[PDB]
Parts: C-alpha cells; structure tokens; sequence
C-alpha cells in the first residue's frame, strides 16, 4: 500500500524490459465487475414497470444474471437467439424486425 | 510516404514502400548517425514521461549498437544472398534516396 | 444450462405428429416427406420434446390473421 | 458422427419411401423408425 487509493505492484520474479509493459497492459485490461459484452446499460421506463436497455448483446450471461425475467427478454441479435431458443423464434424475430 | 506505427507491445516500427517489413526505430535511428540511446531518447522529447516509452524499442535494438550493424540489417531486409559488402552500400543509398 | 426455453413468448407450441397422420399429410398435400421445411434434431425446442430424425413436428403460432395457424416441419439429422 | 447422420437419413428415406408404396403397414414401419433411432442414438 502507498496511499488511500493507490497501491504499487513490485514484480521482483521477472527480470527484463520486455514483458513489464505486457504486463501492465494485463493488469490495465482486467474485468473487475460486469457480464463480458455489455458495454453500457441505461435504466428506462415504460408504463408502470422498469425496463434495462443494453449496448451489448450476452443473452446467456443476462439469464444466468438474477433478478432477469428470462421469459420476456427480448434481444436485437438474430443467430444468438437462434442458436439459444432455437428455430421457430428466430423466424419470428426477422419478422418482428421487418 | 512513411509510416510508422505503434504496436500493441509498446514498441515503434517505422516501414516504407521501398524497404519490405518493418524496422524498428532504433534500427533507423542507429542507421542516420544516433549511436548513444541517450541521443535518441533526446532527439525525441525532453519530457522524461515521453522518455519512459522509448525504453521497449531503446532495448529491442540492443543488438545492433554501430552504424553499419543497421546499415546490413536494411540491406538484408532489401538484399537477400549478397555479401556484407554491396548489401550495405545498397542500403544506404536506398535510405539516402527513398 | 437447465434453464427452460419452452415457455418462452417467442416460441410457438411444437407436437409431434403421429405415424397415421403424418402419413395422412404426405398423401393428401402429394409430397415426398423431405419436402416440408427441415428441422434440425439438435434444435433445441426439438430436444425438448423428444424428437428423432424422421418424424414430423406439428408447430402452432400465433397469427392476425387466423389466431392460430398451424405449420409442418421435418426433422432432418444434424 | 456425420457419416451416422447420413446413414440414418439414407435409411429414414428408404423406410418413408417403403411406406409410400404400401409395402410395409404402420406399425412396422414404426418399430423400424425407433429401432433405427435407437441403434444410431448410441454414437451420438
């Protein structure tokens, strides 16, 4: 530790100046939180309920998510619903999209 | 036209039309005359945080430490199965003239 | 994943045909069997009933127009 | 594993266009479907 929110990495194993940047690239593209995809979710409302509008498109990752109605979750992507629900649903969202 | 990139391992290449590939920056800069990374890390900026970036291309030319070591590395990039000889003075006259 | 898709609001409702019918079927539209649209056997709402390569998948769907209508499928291996 | 699928779809054939012509009744043509399904299920 060094300060109230700043700390330091010591890396006494390796030793050359290749791979300390690699490093540090690493370290700076680590995930701390979130589903992988999602880039922003914007909280909207509709009628009298809350609905999530999303910048990303995960649907497996949001139904493993609590607290989603998987039943009624509704997504742009084609192939992943077509891959995930299956044939028939995807025939009626090209469709719906029309 | 010459072009010179930033690749995703914090190093510098510098490639043109004539010469095929890239060379890193150390290499051209050894090759016009700069033979003390001192030289090159102040013919760049007098900024030491400019200067911390050029420590991954700095070291990838750690080889190459005279003129003519850049000038044959250019010419066996242009000139494939000659002597030492002809591939360096192809070489600088291919950097003195393109 | 166990997570059930069959009561999702995009899928329709899926059946599978009986021999007599399915035979019915054939003979009166004048087809061979594998000229219905395909269905995967690895389809996922196929998966969910059960159905094998071979038999012939009744699908109902909601409609403007009718409210119900009612299409067939042909499960083709895959 | 493709070469089970398309044995399977070459002998549902066979036994749909066996049944179109009359030569086999129902139920047989049935139990040769299931146990058609069930000797090609064991690779897959």
């Amino acid at each position: 530790d060094n300060d109230e929110y700043s700390f330091t990495i010591y890396f006494e194993k390796i030793d050359s100046i290749m791979a300390l940047f690699k490093m540090r690239e690493k370290i700076l593209n680590t995930k701390i939180k979130g589903v992988k995809g999602i880039k922003r979710a914007i909280v909207q409302k509709k009628g009298d309920e809350y609905v999530i509008i999303t910048d990303g498109s995960n649907l497996e990752g949001i139904m493993n998510v609590t607290g989603v109605d998987i039943n009624k979750i509704q997504t742009n992507n084609i192939h992943e619903v077509e891959e995930v629900l299956g044939i028939e649903a995807a025939r009626e969202l090209i469709s719906r999209e029309i | 036209q010459v072009m010179i990139e930033r690749l995703k391992d914090s190093t510098i290449q510098i490639s043109f039309a004539t010469v095929p590939g890239r060379i890193p920056f150390a290499i051209i800069m050894r090759a016009l005359g700069f033979v003390t990374d001192r030289d090159i890390v102040y013919a760049v900026s007098l900024d030491p945080q400019i200067q911390n970036e050029l420590l991954p291309s700095l070291e990838q030319a750690s080889s190459i430490t005279s003129a003519e070591e850049a000038l044959d590395f250019i010419g066996n990039r242009v000139a494939i199965g000659q002597k030492r000889e002809n591939r360096i003075q192809k070489a600088e006259q291919v950097i003195d003239k393109y | 994943k166990k997570i059930d898709i069959s009561n999702h609001e995009l899928v329709p409702k899926h059946e599978i045909l009986q021999l007599e019918e399915a035979y019915k079927l054939v003979k009166e539209l004048g087809i061979k069997p594998e000229q219905l649209p395909w269905i995967r056997a690895s389809d996922p709402v196929a998966k969910s009933i059960g159905a094998k390569p071979g038999d012939i998948i009744k699908i109902t769907r909601k409609s403007p127009f009718t409210g119900e209508s009612v299409t067939y499928r042909y499960v083709i291996t895959g | 594993v493709t070469i089970s699928d398309i044995e399977m779809l070459l002998k549902d054939t066979e036994i749909w266009d066996k049944l179109l012509r009359n030569e086999l009744s129902i139920e047989e043509a049935k139990k040769m479907f299931d146990d058609v399904a069930r000797s090609y299920s064991k690779a897959d």
